[PDB]
Parts: structure tokens; C-alpha cells; sequence
């Protein structure tokens, strides 16, 4: 009838490398849908969905979790930025239209929205009580309150018609360097009951990210040059250094989780992919050396002292 | 109040008395005027307004948690807060921050001060009292930092009224 | 099937002098498209566009670019400034706006603005966070939040239908000149992966803008005469002088890049393009002298001691 | 095929007194619309127009040498005042409502506005950055920001289709007082490649606009009276002394320029207008003394010291 | 803190002393007064508060980066931002600026003034006494720009307590 829970971390667990605990806490969620559905009248409706609060750092699978969990249970999906309710001003600019724009990303389908619609409200760690500099902090508490309706179960019109959104599954994230989750207020608090940490990520995971997951940005460079008739293939050094540089220049500036692999790998096959074509029937390695030579010597200093007496 | 921070034998240390003051009255002799940020890999000591101090102390702490906990980025992008149109108001304390890598001092006005060699810091009232005993202990001795910082508190704390005995030293391993 | 990396530049150099890094990325950037598209099924969406950042100064060539490119390609193109968004009150001041007009420029063609639709983000520098004058700050933040939807994926609702955002290539510019790129948000940072640099024109290049290119100004003087029976032809010298003016007005005063060419010419052709009718079959001779005298002396004085001590 | 900047000039003469300069540059202005277009497919996309920048007091001319010109051009044409954009709220008050404004008034004809629509944008010196009481100036270079797309060329929804604004001539105007045209923002000041100035109007040249322009206020007068029966004639020495009035009320006064010719008429007509009626098959002879008694004396005081100690 | 620029034979020159004091005692004697700005090719050197002169400096180099690096234009424009109604706080801080075309003193007040023929300027608490030796210098010596440049400071620095021997000088090749 569906996966179970131990069924679908494995499936995560092709796309998705470490964060244990929210691939566990996303598949009971997920298996939930099923074990109601297969209760009886009373009890089917009363039965709610519990929401859940992702907490980690900068590109470290929050996002990639919540999207692939959707797309093996084929659920209609929907991003959104916490802030981008900050003010309003027009229709569009309301919470309402989180459920419009779910609605209408899945044509309309309103039976498939109510039963296992998925809104991931991301960054809500924003919308608190952090640093002095907050101008309209009473905007921050409203977006606050204008969840609300929707986590609590409500009813919005759609050009589509009414729909419900007393079983549509939330999840919320934020890496709450500076804000708590007990800053929310009390109502949204007690509607995330699920609480997942995510942790950062290391050199050792980012090496493993780069080939090991199915459409990994290794297997996608090759099969790119492979259409230029190239034949590439990277050495486990190779992998290695990519890594380490990935996770030097994170760690020495601006962390970006596991998105500096995609800066690295382009400032790495920044001279094949252009001569790609005048090398038909060649075969390229990129081992250990062709690596420490695509990407030079350390970023870009590290001033700061100019501002320094 | 006095602070004072000596960096030698790859070992960093803080530390501070525990007199708070109103005027020219003793309130408390037991207070912590030095602690630990950023998962307790950062010390930092504070003096100045019992208020002000806090309130640099919380805004810097926001600052490490923005970045990776980079003691010199942090310290700079704090004080840039000040250097610019929104006149910031200024706080009457000063801070005293150190890590495994480097010691400074950022005050309320909105400048941050590297060391000068010897790697000491001191600030307070009887902040130049500690300096000078460190100065001489540290070109004269093989004395450990925690020792030094020990042994120079005492002393500042035997000149200035405003510095007791009761102090609070934290070293970083 | 379609150009290579080295057959788009030299299309590129028909109507671009100089700036080989950024033409050279634009075109690994429009073999992409070709190359995936070559995939099966699976990697085929997996695959996304490396966006581009293009820092360099007023003038110099980061729009010609980006619009010569997307001509070439019969791809949707739009461009758009960045501040443009700073506050919104209505449906139409909404980043979602840069797709429907999209949209609305190719005549609805969704296949086609999906496949390879290309918006340049001017300005980016702008919505960041320089100088002290910073009023409202959390308004430039807002935007660059405003665009993240868009460069990580999404679909928005266009009077032609659903569209999705996965594919459209992205290039942001900027002159940097107080800002630097690492200053935009970590996510917008890790979408733009590939960083180019356009220099400054010098005098030199100017002579060559003049006439090399494709329909360069001389060449479109000299039809425009030729329409009212008169021929003209610049010598080597003359094109010189008008290149060095140029240059020279561009440094004391305000430089605002190769446009300044436009400007000089057209106060070089002032007095031909009004007595043209009375001149036919007549040949005039475009020369140093020519140019020395319509050229008058230097712009306008350099005064500003008026506001000194 | 169409006038040449000779003949547009005496065309021009026939309603406008003086501005020699601004009127000789208009004329080339259009001609070149009929240049291009004689030219072939690659060209005649490529060049576009010069547009200009009028620097010039109060009504000495710049919208009537505007408006006539399209007017003998059967351009649609469209003034707006720069200022009129400051902040926005809802549709019509974003700068691209002057595409729908200028296609509205030529009944939807998209080759017409494309081919020659011509754009008047008045006060532009007032979106600067001008005296010390600048309260919201990101708002005035926020309206410079919103024409850039218009100028630069690009293309408008309107009810009646899509229209590119890539041929559209566009004529801006100032004073200048306090602000000068290098104040514009860089991308504006590149596309606004002609500067003609026109100067105030002396008593003599009053003196001709009060009769020699097809149409003038001494004729339209003489056949408005002629209607009701009555036949008026202006001796040489009447309009001079209207034209000495009214330049020396713009001089001690407020300067509002030839405007101020239509105050004096009317404080002048005074009389003979109420009683036409009454004094037809008569003849009235508007010489010297006529006028020196209509036109009391000296305007109204010139007190000030009110204020002073 | 003392500040001297001197312009001769080709060559300009912007020194200073390192001293920084809070009070009447010392924090730190080997300070950086004198920097290079848009692309090390523009010399600044700046007295008075520590952070409002760092503010100074900072915004100026806004300012020659919003145009060609234009030293007199981006003084002025700078300058502009005081003569109007959004009284923009003064700052209490001076900076001497030159490169290959001209040498300017900008005030956190408003105002910027040029020399007066002998290419020279000074600012800060020893300014005066290092313009004195300087002028003497000038108009007796044939002593290089920069050799009169540390001569001047150092003799500022024997007579004006805020000021050290502790120098940093600049010059434009
Ligand atoms: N643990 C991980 N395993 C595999 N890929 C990852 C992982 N974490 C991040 N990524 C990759 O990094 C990019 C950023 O993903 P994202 O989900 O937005 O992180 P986050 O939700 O914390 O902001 C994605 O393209 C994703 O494929
Ligand atoms: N390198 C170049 N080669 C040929 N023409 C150029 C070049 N750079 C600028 N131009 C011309 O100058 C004008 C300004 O182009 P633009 O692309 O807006 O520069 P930018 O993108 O930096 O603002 C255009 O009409 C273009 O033809
Ligand atoms: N040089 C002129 N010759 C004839 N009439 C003029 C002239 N200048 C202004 N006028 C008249 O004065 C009035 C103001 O015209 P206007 O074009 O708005 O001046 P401007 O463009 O400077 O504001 C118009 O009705 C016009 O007929
Ligand atoms: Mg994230
Ligand atoms: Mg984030
Ligand atoms: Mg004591
Ligand atoms: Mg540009
Ligand atoms: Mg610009
Ligand atoms: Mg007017
Ligand atoms: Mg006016
Ligand atoms: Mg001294």
C-alpha cells in the first residue's frame, strides 16, 4: 500500500547523506498518512498531523529532505520564505496565498492538497525577536500569528474552490544561531512538536556527497562531457581535494554548506567544459594533481586589519 | 573593576576582580566580570557600566553566532556599527576578547585594539595597575599566563579602590 | 545541432571587443544547454544552469553580452534593473513580474522560456548593504530573498499558465565598487557560481568600437548620409581623435563608458546630418582637421574651487 | 517622401519665435526617422534615435516646439511631468503607464507608436538631487531608474498588445537652475546624447509673437470680436507696449514668460469683450492710449520690508 | 598624535607617529596612522578620535570609489554631505590627503582647505610643531620630501606629549 518508515530512509538515503534524525522524523510523518486512511469515520478526522521543526545550518539538507520525501509520495509541494510576509499590501502578499499557490502547482487537484499537501515554511527563526537592530518587530510576531490559521486548520478560498488545511503536513527551518524555538509564540510552539536537529557538514561527508548519490555532481560532469564525446573519471584524490578545498573555503569564510562543491566543481571544470568539443574520442583523469592545479592557491587573502587601530 | 589577559606557552588566560561599586560604596565583591562565548571557546571580559558592559558583551555575542566565531571578523563588523550615519549610541565599557589564535580589546565607542607584542590586555580602573606587574613578570620570568594573570590582579587590586580581591580567571586549553 | 564554446565567441566578436572572460563563460554557459538535453530522463532535470556574476565597470559591455547571446540563441530574453523592486504595492512590483514579462515578450511560449529563457539582473551591487546613508536596508535584503525563489527553482503563475524556473539561466552584474559579491546573501551567492571580470575601455579599444563591429557607428553614419545622396568616409586619424576625446571626457568628468562614443559623434556630426539634403552627390572627407574643429576644446571647464577653503 | 531639416525649420518658424538651436536640432531628429527605413533589414534595426534634453526657462518654447513638430509629423506624441512618478501605488503611476498613455491616443496603432511616437518628458531637472530639503531622494533617482528601461529600449504591455520603445524619439526638459544635466544618473546622461538650450524672451521678441505666429493672440482676438460684429485693429505701438508690460511684470514679479502675454490680453480685452454685443458694425482702434488706460498702473506694490529689520 | 605631508621635487610624503593615549597614559605606541586608499594610489593620515577618524577615513574612500579616485572632487562631494539640512553628525577627527596632483586637510565638521605654496600640512595635537620644522626645512634645506618628513616628526615628537618616535611614512613614487 506504501513504504514504511524503514523503507522510505533508504530511499532518502539515495539523494541525502548523514542527518539520520530528520530523514527519521520525516519518514514517521510521511507513514503517518497512510496509518490514518485507515481508520474509521470518527477518528480519521480527528486524527492531525504532527508538524515539524528542522533546526541546522546553511545548505545542509533541510530543504533537499522536505523535496525529496514529496517526491516519493508524489505530494503536492510548496517553499516558502518565512519573510516574505513581513509587510503587506495586496492579495498575493498574504499567508493565504501559500494554499493558492499549492493549490494551483498541482492543477487544482483539491482531494490531493488536503490529503497530503507538504509546505515547507523556510527560515521562520526570522520572523522572531533577534538583535536590537529590530525595527518592525510587530510585523515578524504577525506573519507569526497569520501562520497560525493555517497550522491550526482552517479553510481558504482558491479559484479552484475551498480548500482545507487540517492535514496538510508542515515543516519549518532555521539554524537559530541567535533566536530560540521557544521564542515562537505559544501556539505555533505547540503545533511543531517534532523538534529534528541537523548537523554541519564535514570534509569526509562532502567527499561522499560528490559521487555517492544518484545524479551526484561527478556522475553529472561525466555524463555532460560524455555528450561532447569526452570520457572523464575522477580519482578518489581527486574527490578528496575537492572536498577539502570546499570545506576550507567555508570554514575560512562564508559558509555555504554543500553548495561551495558546486563553486569548487565549475572553478574546476572551468577548461574542459570549454574545450570539451575540440577533444572528441580523448579521455581525461582528473586525479590529485589536475585538481591542485584547476584550483590555484587559497581563495582570496584574508584582510581585515585595514579597519583595525 | 580590573581585567587583565596574558597569551604565552600556547596557553590564553582572562581574568578579573569581583568588586561592583555604586559611588564610592561597595555593593557586591563576588561578581563574574569574565566568561565564556561561543560554545565556552571564546573568553571575554568586560568593564565600565554594569549596564553598558552587558549590553556590549550580548551585542558581540550575536556577532561571533553570525559567523564562524571568528574573534577578529566579529570584533570588526561590531565596531563598523558605529561607523556610519546611524549614530549608533555609544556604551561606557570596554571588552576584552581572546581565542587560540587572538586577543582584543573593543570598546563602546566603536574601535577595536590589537596587543603590541607581549600579548597583555588590561582594562578598568586598576587595568594599568595589572599591566605594569605583567609587563615586568612576563620580561623578567618564566612564570606560567595563569600565574601571571593571578599574581597581577592581586597586586592592581592593593592600589585601586575599585578592584578587589575576589577574582575570576578563565584560561583557554 | 548548435554552435560550440569556440564558435559562440567568435559570433560573440562580431558586435564585442575585448571582455574574452565574460564571452567565454556565456558561451560554456549556452553549450550547457545543448549538452544536457543530450541526457536521458533522469539526469536530464537534475542538471541545472551555473549561473553568472559579471563585476565591471559602466559601459563596457555586460549588457551588449548577455542580450548578443541570447539573440544568437533565439532564447526568451528580458532584463531588468534590481533596485526596481525595492518596495512593492501591487501585483506588477513583485520579482514574480521578471517571469510573466518574460513570458509575455515571447507570446507565451512556454516550452520555449523554461528550455532556455535568460534574465540579466542588473544592478545586484545595488541591493546590498553600502555606505552609511543605508535607510532602508531590510528593503534591499528583502529583494535579494525576493529572488532566491526564483535562481533555486520554482513555478509561477503567468496569464499563458504554470511556468517553472529550473532551467532559465541567470547572469547578475555589478561594479562592486563599494560592495563585493561576498556581500550578497549566502544563498544568492551559492546560485551565482561563476564570477567573470570586464575591464574598463581604453582609447585603443575605442578605436576599434568605432568600426570593427558589425554595424559599428561609422558604418551607420555613413549609410545614414548615404540615404540623403552623400558619401562619407573616415580616415584612420579621424576615427583616432574621435576614439581619444572620448576616452579623455570620459576621465575629467563623468565616465560612462563606451556610450560616451554616441555622444561625441554625434556633436562630430552635427553639422553634415543637417545640410546632408543640400549636399547630394557630394563626398565628404571625415579627417583630423574635420574632427579638431567640430571637436571644439576641452568639454567645459573643470571648476569646483568655488566650494574650497 | 517627407520635409528636410531645412524645411521643418521654417515650418517650425511659422509658430515658434527664436530657439534656432532647439528647433534645428528636432529637425534632424525626425529626418532621421525617414533616414533609417530607407536603409536595409540589419541596419535599420540597429540605429536609433539621438534623443534630446532641453535646457530652457519657463514657457519659452520647449513643449510648443515638441508639440508642433509631432504635429507636422503626425507622430502620436505624449508630455508627462518627470515628477509625476515620485512614489507609486498602483498601476498607472509606474512610468510604464506612459507606453499605454501614448498608445491610448492613437487608438491602439502599434506600427504608429513604434515607427515615431515621441515622448516629452518635462521637469526631468526635478527628479535630481537638489538643495538641502530633499527629503525623499532615493524617490527621485528611483523615477531616473524607471525611464532607463524605457529609453534603453524595451517592450510594454498594453490592452492592445505589445510595444517596443526601442524607436521611440524621447525629448526631455529643464531649467537647470540648481541641478545640471550631469547630475542624471550615468545611464540617463548617455542616452540623452543632444543638449540644446533656449533662452528667455526679451520685449522684442514679445513683440512678434503678439502677431506674427499663424494664429497669434492679435488675430485670434480680431476674429473672436469679428464675431460679434465688431472690427478691432492693434496699432504697431499698442503691441509694443503690451509686450513692454508684460516683460516687465515677468521681470519685477514671478517669470512665467510668454504666458504672461495672455494675462496682459486679457486684462486688456478686458472691456470690449463684455460689451461686443452692444457694439456691432462697429470698428475699434486698440493704438497707444487705448492700452496705456487698460494696463492701469505698475502691477501691485513690490512691498517686502515687512520682513526686515 | 602629529600628522606632516610635504610635496617637493615630484615626490609627496604624508607621515605620523604611532602613539595611542587614553588619558594621559599610553595604550599602544605603534599605531598605523597613514594608509594607502583606491588602489595604494591616494595617501591619507588621520588625527583625533580614534573612531571618528576611522569613520572619516572610511567614508572618504566611499568617495573616491564612487568616482575615478578624483581626490579634490571626492573631497568636496564628501564635504557636501555637512552643508545641509540633515545635520550629519560632525565628526571629531581631521585627515590629510594627497596623491601625484594635489594634498588636502578634510575636517569631520565639513570643510576642506589646501596648502598655501610650500606644499605642506600637519594636523593633530604635534602638528604645529612638526609645520614649523618643516617650513624652516623647506625654505633652507635641500633635504628630500621624505627626509623632511621624519626630521619634523621626530621633533614633534620631543615636544608634544601625545605624540611617540614610533613613525609611519608614506610616499608617492
Ligand atoms: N546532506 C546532503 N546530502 C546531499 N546533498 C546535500 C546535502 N545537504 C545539502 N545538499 C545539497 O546542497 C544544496 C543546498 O540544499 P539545501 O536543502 O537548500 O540545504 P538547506 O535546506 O539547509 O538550506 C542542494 O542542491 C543539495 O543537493
Ligand atoms: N566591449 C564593447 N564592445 C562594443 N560595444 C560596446 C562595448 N561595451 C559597451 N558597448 C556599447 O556601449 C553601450 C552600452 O552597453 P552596456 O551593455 O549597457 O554596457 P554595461 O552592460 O556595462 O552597462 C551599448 O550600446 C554597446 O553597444
Ligand atoms: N518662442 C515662442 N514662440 C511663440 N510662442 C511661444 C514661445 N515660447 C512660449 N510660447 C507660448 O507660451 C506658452 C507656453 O509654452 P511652453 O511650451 O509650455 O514653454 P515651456 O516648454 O518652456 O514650459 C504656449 O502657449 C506658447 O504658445
Ligand atoms: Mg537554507
Ligand atoms: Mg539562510
Ligand atoms: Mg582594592
Ligand atoms: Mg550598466
Ligand atoms: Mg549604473
Ligand atoms: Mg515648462
Ligand atoms: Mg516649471
Ligand atoms: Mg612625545
Amino acid at each position: 500500500s506504501e513504504m514504511t518508515p524503514r523503507e522510505i530512509v533508504s530511499e532518502l538515503d539515495q539523494h541525502i547523506i548523514g542527518q539520520a534524525d530528520a530523514k527519521r522524523a520525516v519518514a514517521i510523518a510521511l507513514r503517518n498518512r497512510w496509518r490514518r486512511m485507515q481508520l474509521q469515520e470518527p477518528l480519521r478526522h480527528e486524527v492531525t498531523p504532527k508538524n515539524i521543526l528542522m533546526i541546522g545550518p546553511t545548505g545542509v539538507g533541510k530543504t533537499e529532505i522536505a523535496r525529496r520525501l514529496a517526491k516519493l509520495a508524489n505530494a503536492p509541494f510548496i517553499k516558502v520564505e518565512a519573510t516574505k510576509f513581513t509587510e503587506v499590501g495586496y492579495v498575493g502578499k498574504e499567508v493565504d496565498s501559500i494554499i493558492r499557490d499549492l493549490t494551483d502547482s498541482a492543477g487544482g487537484a483539491i482531494d490531493a492538497v488536503e490529503q497530503n499537501g507538504i509546505v515547507f515554511i523556510d527560515e521562520i527563526d526570522k520572523i522572531c525577536k533577534k538583535g536590537e537592530y529590530s525595527g518592525a518587530d510587530v510585523s515578524r510576531e504577525g506573519v507569526q500569528r497569520d501562520l497560525l490559521p493555517l497550522v491550526e486548520g482552517s479553510t481558504v478560498s482558491t479559484k479552484h474552490g475551498m480548500v482545507k488545511t487540517d492535514h496538510i503536513l508542515f515543516i519549518a527551518s532555521g539554524a537559530f544561531q541567535v533566536a530560540r524555538p521557544s521564542d515562537l509564540i505559544p501556539e505555533l510552539q505547540g503545533r511543531l512538536p517534532i523538534r529534528v536537529e541537523l548537523t554541519a557538514l564535514s570534509a569526509a561527508d562532502f567527499e561522499r556527497i560528490l559521487t555517492e548519490p544518484h545524479a551526484s555532481l561527478t556522475e553529472q560532469y561525466k555524463a555532460l562531457m560524455a555528450t561532447e564525446g569526452v570520457n572523464i573519471a575522477f580519482t578518489t584524490d581527486a574527490v578528496k581535494k575537492i572536498a577539502e578545498a570546499a570545506f576550507r573555503v567555508n570554514e575560512k569564510t562564508e559558509n555555504i554548506g554543500a553548495r561551495r562543491l558546486h563553486t569548487v566543481m565549475e572553478r574546476l571544470m572551468d577548461k574542459i567544459s570549454f574545450s570539451a568539443s575540440d577533444m572528441n574520442g580523448q579521455t581525461v583523469n582528473i586525479d590529485a594533481a589536475y585538481v591542485a592545479d584547476a584550483l590555484g592557491e587559497v581563495v582570496e587573502n584574508e584582510d581585515l586589519s585595514r579597519f583595525i587601530l | 573593576t580590573t581585567i587583565v589577559s596574558v597569551r604565552r606557552n600556547g596557553q590564553v588566560v582572562v581574568g578579573g576582580d569581583g568588586q561592583v561599586s555604586l559611588g564610592n560604596t561597595v555593593m557586591k565583591g563576588n561578581a563574574r566580570k569574565v566568561r565564556r562565548l561561543y560554545n565556552g571557546k571564546v573568553l571575554a571580559g568586560f568593564a565600565g557600566g554594569t549596564a553598558d558592559a552587558f549590553t556590549l558583551f550580548e551585542l558581540f555575542e550575536r556577532k561571533l553566532e553570525m559567523h564562524q566565531g571568528h574573534l577578529l571578523k566579529s570584533a570588526v563588523e561590531l565596531a563598523k556599527d558605529w561607523r556610519t550615519d546611524r549614530a549608533l549610541r555609544k556604551l561606557e565599557a570596554m571588552l576584552i576578547v581572546a581565542d587560540e589564535k587572538e586577543s582584543l580589546i573593543i570598546t563602546g565607542i566603536g574601535d577595536v585594539v590589537q596587543p603590541e607584542e607581549d600579548q597583555i590586555l588590561a582594562i578598568g580602573s586598576g587595568g594599568n595597575y595589572a599591566l605594569s606587574a605583567a609587563r615586568a613578570l612576563v620580561e623578567n620570568t618564566e612564570l606560567s599566563a595563569h600565574e601571571i594573570v593571578e599574581k597581577s590582579l592581586r597586586i592592581a587590586g592593593d592600589i585601586c579602590v575599585f578592584t578587589n580581591t575576589n577574582f575570576t580567571i578563565e584560561e583557554l586549553p
